[PDB]
C-alpha cells in the first residue's frame, strides 16, 4: 500500500542485525590463541600434463583419486590416467566455449557446459567402445558456469541468467527451480551428504538451499565485490568463499555470520578458486597474479606460496585421500603437487 | 622393460590419441576468426548477409583464406565476465549507423560501448577494422536535419563531406594506444562486394606486423 | 712465426684490453633472459660463441707476439681448432636467425607452425656437429702447421653463408617494400622504412668484419708472402672483438620486447 | 507491477529471522575440534614417506 | 556386435588358403585383434595378435615364418594368410577383439568359428582335473596353478576365466582378477594369490555345464591351461 517499503521491510533486517550481535561473544582469533604454528610448506611439482591446445578453464577429480577430466576452449574434453600420466579417452564437443565439468561418483558419466546454455551429459561404458552423447538439457537463457552430478539420474546447474535448477536425466526436464539471486550466479558446492547446497553471486551475496524443499534458509554478507568461488568444510558446518576484492572469508552455519578474513596487503588481485585439505586446517587458494597460496584456516598466517605457473590459474582441487593437489592456468598445463 | 604386455598398449593407445590431437590443432591454425560487436541498431544483420540463443558463427573462404565470425549481441549478462574469452582474436570488426546522428542520444550511445571495449586490458594489443553503414538515407538528412543536433561544437558547413569526415576524427581519437593498435575506417556501399575485399586487406596487414614483432626485427 | 712489432706488441694489448672486456660483459647481461621463445634461443647462442672466442682467443693470441711460447705438432692443431669452433659458431647462429626471419614475409601465415621449440635443436646443435667435423679433419706462412687446403676449404663453408644473408634481408627490404604501397593505393609508406634503418646496420656491421680479414686470407695464396703484410693482418684481425662488440647491440636491443622488459625489471 | 513482488521479499525475511543462534565462542571450539582428531591422516601437512606416495616418481 | 569368419575348407599338405572375417556393430578401429584355434578333442591355443594402428604384431613359434595376419580399417576386415599346410594345422579357428586402456576388460567377444581340414622359457599352465561329477544347487570349485608368479610389481595378477559350453564358442567370466565380466551372474567368483588360483560356483543351475579354460596374460606368447570338464 502506502510506505509498505519503508516500514516492514527495512524494518526485519535491522532484527537480524541485531540478533547475529547478540550471539558473537568471542571471536574466533582470540580462542585460536596459544595453538602450535604449521610451520613452512613447501610442495614440489610431481607431474606436468601435456596436451592441451588452448586455455584450461575446468578440471574435476574422480572418486577413486586416480583419473580426473579436464576442459579447455580448444574444444576437447580429455580424461587423464595421473599416476602414469596417459590419456585414457578424448572427446569432441560441439562448440568451443566450455566453462564447466564434472565427473560422476560411480564413474560411468561425466557433464559439460558453457557459453551455449546446455548441459551435455556423455555415457563412458559402451558395447560399441566409444564415447557418445547422452543427453541434452535446455532451458538456461544465459551462460552455465557450474554443475554437480548428485548420482548417476540427478544433476544442480547454476547460470548467468540469475537462476539455479534441479534436473531429472531420464527425462530432460528440470523438476526444481531456485530464484532468489538478483545477479550472475558464479558457481556452487555441495553438502558431504547432498541434502544442502551454497552458491555465489554477483551481487556479492551466498545463500544455503533446500534440494527437496526448494526453499533459501541464510544468506551471508560480508564481501565488497563478486564472488567467484566457493568450497564447503569437511565437516559440513562452515563454507569459505573467495571474491573479486582480493580477500576470503569464512562462515559459521549454526552462528549464523562470519568468522574471518584472509588477506594481506602485498595482494591486491582477485581470486579465481579455492579449496580446503583433508581435516581442514589449510585453506588453498589460487590467484590471479600466477600464484598459489597456502593460509592457515585457524590462525590467519599464510604458511606457503606454491609458484610453478606461468599465467592465470583458473582452477584447482585436492583429492578425496589427500594425496595431491591438481591446477590448471591460461598456458596449457597441468600440474601434481605434493 | 619393467612394464606389463597390457601396460604397454595402453602406451600405444595414447600415443595415438596424442597424434589426433596435433592433426586438428593444424587444421584449425588456418583459419582467421573475428569478433563483431557494436551497439545493435541496424547495420549488423546486413554485413552477414553482405558476405553469408548463447553465441552464433559463420563461415566463408574468399580467395584461398577462411574465416569465422562470431556475434555476440544475443546474450544478455554481465559483459564483464565472458569477454576474455575472445582474447586473442585476430581482429574486431565494430558496426555504425551514419543515420543514428539526431535520433543524437543513440549517436553517443554507440561511442560509450567503443570507448570500452577500445581500452579493456585484454584487448590491448588488438587491431579495429571500423564501418560505417546506410550511406544513402544520410545522403539527404544532411539537407532537411541539420548537424549541431548531434554534435553542439561542428561550426561548419552541411555540405556532406566535412560531416561524414567530422564524424570519424571523433572516433579514431577515442583510440589511447596509438602505438599498439590502429583503425581501419570504411563506408558501406550495400550494393558493390567491395565489402569483403576491404576486411581481406586489412587482415593481410594485422599479420605480417604481428610476425615481424615475433622476430625481433621490429 | 715471430713476426711482430718491437714494443708495440703490449700497446696492441692496449686497443684489446677494452674490446675484450665489452664482450664477457654484455653477452652475460644479455644472457640473463632465462621472453624463451624459439626465436630468442639463437640469440642466445650468439652471446655464447663470443665468450667462447672471448676467452681462447685472447689468452692464446697472447701467448704470442709478446712472449714467445712454441709448442710442439700436436699442442697447435689442438688449441687453433679450439678457436677455429669458437669463429664458425657464430655463422652457424647467424644464418638461422635469418633463415625463420625469412618465412615471417615469404610464408607470412606459415610461420607460427614450421618453428617452434623442435626446431632450434633440430638444426641447431647440428651447426656445431660440422664443428666436430672440422675437428675430424684435424684429427686425420700465416699459420704455423696448416695446409692450403683447410685454410681454403675453411672459406667455402664461410664465403658461401654470408653470400646467402646478403639475400634475405635485401628480400625481406623488398618484398615488404610492394606490400607497404600497393596497400597505400588499394587502401585509398612506413613498414618498408623501418626495415630500412635495422637492415643497413646489419649489412654494414657484417661486411667490415668478415670482410677485410678474409681478403687476406686470399692475399698468402697467390701473391707473395712477407713480414710487411703480416703486421696489419695482426692489427686487423682484432676485429673479431670488435663483432662480438656489436652484436648484443644489434640483436639484443633493438628488439624493443626485450628492450623495455630489463628497461622495468 | 512490483508492488507483488515487495510483498514476497517480506515473505522470506520472516522465515530467516526466527532461526535458533547459538554463540560464536561454542561454534569456534568445534572446528578446533574437528581438526585435531583428523589430523594424523593428511599427506598434505605432514610429508610421508617415500614408500606411500604413488607420486614418488 | 557381431564377428563371421570364413573360408577354410578342405586342402592338401602344402596348398595355401585365407581367411577373413567381417565385423560389425562396433567400432572396429579401437580395438586390437586376435586368432585363436583348437584342434578337434582338444584345448585352446593361440596364433597371432595384431594391435589397432597396425604398428605391433606377435606370432607364436609353431607358425612363425608360415603365416601373414594383416587388417583393413575401412572395410572393417581381418585377414591370416597360411602357407605350406602340415597335418597338424586341422582346426576349427575363431576370432577375437580386445582393448586395453586403464580398467578396461580384454578378450570379452568370440566369434562362431570356421573350420579347416588339411588332408592326410613359456609360462606352463597346470589344471589337473576332468570329468567331475554334480548335482544342481551344490557348490563346486576349479584350480589351476601357474610355474611363475604372475603377480607385477604394479599390483595386478594377470589370470582369465573362460567358458565353453556344448556347441557354442567361449565366453569370459573372471578378468585379471576377482573382476566380473558384464552380463554374468553374480553367483561366479575368482579368487588366488601368486601361482595358485580358484574359481567358485555357488549353486548351480542347468546351463552352467561345460569345459572351463585359465589363461594368462602376463607376456606373450599367451598360454591357456587344458580343460576341466563338469558332467551332471
Ligand atoms: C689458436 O691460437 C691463435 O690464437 C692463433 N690463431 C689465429 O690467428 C686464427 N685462427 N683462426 C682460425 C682458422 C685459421 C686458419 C684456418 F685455415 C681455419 C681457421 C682464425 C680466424 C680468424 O677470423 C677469420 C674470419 C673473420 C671472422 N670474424 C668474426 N667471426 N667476428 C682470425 C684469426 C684466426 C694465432 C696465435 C693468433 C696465430
Amino acid at each position: 500500500e502506502l510506505d509498505q517499503l519503508r516500514q516492514e521491510a527495512e524494518q526485519l533486517k535491522n532484527q537480524i542485525r541485531d540478533a547475529r550481535k547478540a550471539c558473537a561473544d568471542a571471536t574466533l582469533s582470540q580462542i585460536t590463541n596459544n595453538i602450535d604454528p604449521v610451520g613452512r610448506i613447501q610442495m614440489r611439482t610431481r607431474r606436468t600434463l601435456r596436451g592441451h591446445l588452448a586455455k584450461i578453464y575446468a578440471m574435476h577429480w574422480g572418486t577413486d583419486s586416480r583419473l580426473l577430466v579436464s576442459a579447455s576452449q580448444d574444444g576437447k574434453l580429455i580424461i587423464w590416467d595421473s599416476y602414469t600420466t596417459n590419456k585414457v579417452h578424448a572427446i569432441p564437443l560441439r562448440s568451443s566455449w566450455v566453462m564447466t565439468c564434472a565427473y560422476a561418483p560411480s564413474g560411468n558419466y561425466v557433464a559439460c557446459g558453457g557459453l551455449d546454455n546446455i548441459c551435455s551429459i556423455y555415457n563412458l561404458k559402451t558395447r560399441e567402445g566409444n564415447v557418445r552423447v547422452s543427453r541434452e538439457l535446455a532451458g538456461h537463457t544465459g551462460y552455465l558456469s557450474c554443475c554437480r552430478f548428485l548420482d548417476d539420474n540427478q544433476i544442480v546447474t547454476s547460470s548467468g541468467d540469475t537462476t539455479c535448477a534441479l534436473w531429472d536425466i531420464e527425462t530432460g526436464q528440470q523438476t526444481t527451480t531456485f530464484t532468489g539471486h538478483t545477479g550472475d550466479v558464479m558457481s556452487l558446492s555441495l553438502a558431504p551428504d547432498t541434502r544442502l547446497f551454497v552458491s555465489g553471486a554477483c551481487d556479492a551475496s551466498a545463500k544455503l538451499w533446500d534440494v527437496r524443499e526448494g526453499m533459501c534458509r541464510q544468506t551471508f554478507t560480508g564481501h565488497e565485490s563478486d564472488i567467484n568461488a566457493i568450497c564447503f568444510f569437511p565437516n559440513g558446518n562452515a563454507f569459505a568463499t573467495g571474491s573479486d576484492d582480493a580477500t576470503c572469508r569464512l562462515f559459521d552455519l549454526r552462528a549464523d555470520q562470519e568468522l574471518m578474513t584472509y588477506s594481506h596487503d602485498n595482494i591486491i588481485c582477485g581470486i579465481t578458486s579455492v579449496s580446503f585439505s583433508k581435516s581442514g586446517r589449510l585453506l588453498l587458494a589460487g590467484y590471479d597474479d600466477f600464484n598459489c597460496n597456502v593460509w592457515d584456516a585457524l590462525k590467519a598466517d599464510r604458511a606457503g606460496v606454491l609458484a610453478g605457473h606461468d599465467n592465470r590459474v583458473s582452477c584447482l582441487g585436492v583429492t578425496d585421500d589427500g594425496m595431491a593437489v591438481a591446477t590448471g592456468s591460461w598456458d596449457s598445463f597441468l600440474k601434481i603437487w605434493n | 622393460c619393467t612394464l606389463s604386455a597390457e601396460d604397454k598398449a595402453a602406451v600405444e593407445r595414447s600415443k595415438m590419441i596424442d597424434r589426433n590431437l596435433r592433426e586438428d590443432g593444424e587444421k584449425a591454425a588456418r583459419e582467421v576468426k573475428l569478433l563483431l560487436l557494436g551497439a545493435g541498431e541496424s547495420g549488423k544483420s546486413t554485413i552477414v548477409k553482405q558476405m553469408k540463443t548463447g553465441i552464433v558463427e559463420t563461415h566463408f573462404t574468399f580467395k584461398d583464406l577462411h574465416f569465422k565470425m562470431f556475434d555476440v549481441g544475443g546474450q544478455r549478462s554481465e559483459r564483464k565476465k565472458w569477454i576474455h574469452c575472445f582474447e586473442g582474436v585476430t581482429a574486431i570488426i565494430f558496426c555504425v549507423a551514419l543515420s543514428d546522428y539526431d535520433l543524437m542520444n543513440r549517436m553517443h550511445e554507440s561511442m560509450k560501448l567503443f570507448d570500452s571495449i577500445c581500452n579493456n586490458k585484454w584487448f590491448t594489443d588488438t587491431s579495429i577494422i571500423l564501418f560505417l553503414n546506410k550511406k544513402d538515407l544520410f545522403e539527404e538528412k544532411i539537407k532537411k536535419s541539420p548537424l549541431t543536433i548531434c554534435y553542439p561544437e561542428y561550426a561548419g558547413s552541411n555540405t556532406y563531406e566535412e560531416a561524414a569526415a567530422y564524424i570519424q576524427c571523433q572516433f579514431e581519437d577515442l583510440n589511447k594506444r596509438k602505438d599498439t593498435k590502429e583503425i581501419y575506417t570504411h563506408f558501406t556501399c550495400a550494393t558493390d562486394t567491395k565489402n569483403v575485399q576491404f576486411v581481406f586487406d586489412a587482415v593481410t596487414d594485422v599479420i605480417i606486423k604481428n610476425n615481424l614483432k615475433d622476430c625481433g626485427l621490429f | 712465426f715471430m713476426v711482430l712489432n718491437p714494443s708495440q706488441q703490449l700497446a696492441i694489448a692496449v686497443l684489446s684490453l677494452t674490446l675484450g672486456t665489452f664482450t664477457v660483459l654484455e653477452n652475460l647481461l644479455v644472457l640473463c633472459v632465462i621472453r624463451c621463445r624459439p626465436s630468442y634461443h639463437f640469440i642466445g647462442s650468439l652471446a655464447v660463441a663470443d665468450l667462447l672466442g672471448s676467452v681462447i682467443f685472447v689468452y692464446s693470441f697472447i701467448d704470442f707476439h709478446v712472449f714467445h711460447r712454441k709448442d710442439s705438432r700436436n699442442v697447435f692443431l689442438f688449441k687453433l681448432g679450439g678457436v677455429t669452433a669458437s669463429f664458425t659458431a657464430s655463422v652457424g647462429s647467424l644464418f638461422l636467425t635469418a633463415i625463420d626471419r625469412y618465412i615471417s614475409i615469404h610464408r607470412p601465415l606459415a610461420y607460427k607452425r614450421i618453428v617452434t621449440r623442435p626446431k632450434a635443436v633440430v638444426a641447431f646443435c647440428l651447426m656445431w656437429t660440422i664443428a666436430i667435423v672440422i675437428a675430424v679433419l684435424p684429427l686425420l706462412d700465416i699459420f704455423p702447421h696448416i695446409d692450403e687446403t683447410y685454410l681454403m676449404f675453411w672459406i667455402g663453408v664461410t664465403s658461401v653463408l654470408l653470400l646467402f644473408i646478403v639475400y634475405a634481408y635485401m628480400y625481406i627490404l623488398w618484398k615488404a617494400h610492394s606490400h607497404a604501397v600497393r596497400m597505400i593505393q588499394r587502401g585509398t609508406a612506413r613498414m618498408d622504412i623501418r626495415l630500412a634503418k635495422t637492415l643497413v646496420l646489419i649489412l654494414v656491421v657484417l661486411i667490415i668484419c668478415w670482410g677485410p680479414l678474409l681478403a687476406i686470407m686470399v692475399y698468402d695464396v697467390f701473391g707473395k708472402m712477407n713480414k710487411l703484410i703480416k703486421t696489419v693482418f695482426a692489427f686487423c684481425s682484432m676485429l673479431c672483438l670488435l663483432n662480438s662488440t656489436v652484436n648484443p647491440i644489434i640483436y639484443a636491443l633493438r628488439s624493443k620486447d626485450l628492450r623495455h622488459a630489463f628497461r622495468s625489471m | 507491477a512490483s508492488i507483488a513482488q515487495a510483498r514476497k521479499l517480506v515473505e522470506q525475511l520472516k522465515m530467516e529471522a526466527n532461526i535458533d543462534r547459538i554463540k560464536v565462542s561454542k561454534a569456534a571450539a568445534d572446528l578446533m575440534a574437528y581438526c585435531e582428531a583428523h589430523a594424523k591422516e593428511d599427506p598434505l601437512l605432514t610429508p610421508v614417506p617415500a614408500s606411500e606416495n604413488p607420486f614418488r616418481e | 556386435v557381431q564377428l563371421v569368419e570364413s573360408g577354410g575348407g578342405l586342402v592338401q599338405p602344402g596348398g595355401s588358403r585365407k581367411l577373413s572375417c567381417s565385423a560389425s556393430g562396433f567400432a572396429f578401429s579401437s580395438f586390437g585383434m586376435h586368432w585363436v584355434r583348437q584342434a578337434p578333442e582338444k584345448g585352446l591355443e593361440w596364433v597371432a595378435y595384431i594391435s589397432s594402428g597396425s604398428g605391433t604384431i606377435y606370432y607364436a613359434d609353431t607358425v612363425k615364418g608360415r603365416f601373414t595376419i594383416s587388417r583393413d580399417d575401412p572395410k572393417n576386415t581381418l585377414f591370416l594368410q597360411m602357407t605350406s599346410l602340415r597335418s597338424e594345422d586341422t582346426a576349427m579357428y575363431y576370432c577375437v577383439r580386445s582393448i586395453y586402456y586403464y580398467g578396461s576388460s580384454p578378450f570379452d567377444f568370440w566369434g562362431q568359428g570356421t573350420t579347416l581340414t588339411v588332408s592326410s622359457s613359456d609360462i606352463v599352465m597346470t589344471q589337473a582335473t576332468s570329468s567331475v561329477p554334480v548335482t544342481p544347487g551344490e557348490s563346486v570349485s576349479i584350480s589351476c596353478r601357474s610355474s611363475k608368479s604372475l603377480l607385477h610389481s604394479n599390483g595386478n595378477t594377470y589370470l582369465y576365466w573362460f567358458l565353453q559350453r556344448p556347441g557354442q564358442s567361449p565366453q569370459l567370466l573372471i578378468y585379471r582378477m576377482s573382476n566380473l565380466a558384464s552380463g554374468v551372474p553374480d553367483r561366479f567368483s575368482g579368487s588366488g594369490s601368486g601361482t595358485a588360483f580358484t574359481l567358485t560356483i555357488s549353486r548351480l543351475e542347468a546351463e552352467d555345464v561345460g569345459v572351463y579354460y585359465c589363461m594368462q596374460h602376463l607376456e606373450y606368447p599367451l598360454t591357456f591351461g587344458a580343460g576341466t570338464k563338469l558332467e551332471l
